[PDB]
């Protein structure tokens, strides 16, 4: 047992987007996020449901259902883009009404730290380390079955 | 004959009797006219009104009848758009996993053999080493051999 | 004697023309006395009616808003699982289309490299026993250098 089903949100293409193909190693692994709006993913630490979405994409009513369940949140925008950064804003009322406020949410993209302090929710930046990105969360993840 | 006279005589003080008491009865209800016009009035509307309440009932009823199924239906929907709404966070895991290694699967029938090539391509370049050295070894000789005997 | 008969009988259906007449009129007057003792305790059911009225008014409209906004919710929701299930078949079709066609494009590629280990486990293999001529016109081209004794 013990799976952490998370949900990344406002991927940006195949630059940001392989952020699963960043978390995860295997090349073998297809990305659809590409073409298709969305991908599923999963790996093993110490499992890990990973359904990372870029939001703007037909099977919107599905993301949603993603959010009836999810336990943890990255959300997410590119920076070599000032337009992904403007729907961050919007991104979390999303997270709002229809996910659950009680599961652990973080953003991810000296600036943004801004509007990072701006919800109460951590921060780091565009790195590509990563690896470490889902260690954090996860880690808090975890400090949440304490009670 | 007197019989009949007398009769008549009487038959008209009677009569003439009347005209009096009908004079004022009738003279009565010339004063309640308007009184009684304006209370008919009354009367017709009360009554009127009485039939537009005795629909706007009938009506109401039947409100509530049609928002009784409405709702025995709006919750319904809102069921099967739930209990329905469940089962698909298990379909696409599956649709994206068999797809996922589907993909994978191929790919990896193609490294292998993508690696083999590697190999053989360098399993050749050694053996191509030794003999663009044995050949050269052999054309040496074939020197020493044109100089000596 | 046939005559004063006449102005006898007329006396009389006259003297009753009048009776009813007034009679009548009698009646005429203790009812329409009655009736204007109820204009009071009237207008106040009629009153007390032109609101029971009003109310109902009211109450039928809510219901109309009732009705209305029940059968929005019972639509959103009957139509939040149209298009979940449209978007699934959507979803599938691609999802699968796209692996489908992932899936070829390496068996072409691999196809091809699949071949290329043919080009050379053969080029190879070739070599192999190009070799062995060479291996040997040593030894042989070696004792060919040991006749001085």
């Amino acid at each position: 047992d013990s799976i952490m089903k998370i949900l990344l949100i406002g991927d940006s293409g195949v630059g940001k987007s392989c952020l699963l193909v960043r978390f995860v190693e295997d090349k073998f692994n297809p990305s659809f996020i590409t073409t298709i709006g969305i991908d599923f993913k999963i790996k093993t630490v110490d499992k890990l449901q990973l359904w990372d979405t870029a939001g703007q994409e037909r099977f919107r009513t599905i993301t949603t259902a993603y959010y009836r369940g999810a336990m943890g949140i990255i959300l997410v925008y590119d920076v070599t883009d000032e337009r992904t950064f403007t729907n961050i804003k919007q991104w979390f009322k999303t997270v709002n009404e229809h996910a659950n406020d009680e599961a652990q949410l973080l953003l991810v993209g000296d600036q943004g730290e801004a509007l990072a302090k701006e919800l109460g929710i951590p921060f780091i930046e565009s790195s590509a380390n990563v690896n470490e990105i889902f260690f954090t969360l996860a880690k808090l993840i975890q400090e949440k079955i304490d009670s | 004959s007197m019989a009949l006279s007398t009769q008549l005589i009487e038959s008209v003080d009677k009569q003439s009797h009347l005209e009096e008491q009908l004079n004022k009865s009738l003279k009565t209800i010339a004063s309640q006219k308007a009184a009684i016009e304006n209370y008919n009035q009354l009367k017709e509307d009360y009554n009127t009104l009485k039939r537009e309440l005795s629909d706007r009932d009938d009506e109401v009823k039947r409100l509530r009848e049609d928002i009784a199924k409405e709702n025995e239906l709006r919750t319904k929907a809102e069921e099967e758009a739930d209990k329905l709404n469940k089962e698909v966070e298990d379909l696409t895991a599956s649709l994206f996993d068999e797809a996922n290694n589907m993909v994978a699967d191929a790919r990896k029938e193609k490294y292998a053999i993508e690696i083999l090539n590697k190999r053989l391509t360098e399993q050749l370049r050694e053996k191509d080493t030794l003999l663009d050295t044995l050949t050269l070894q052999l054309k040496n000789l074939k020197k020493v051999m044109h100089s000596l005997d």
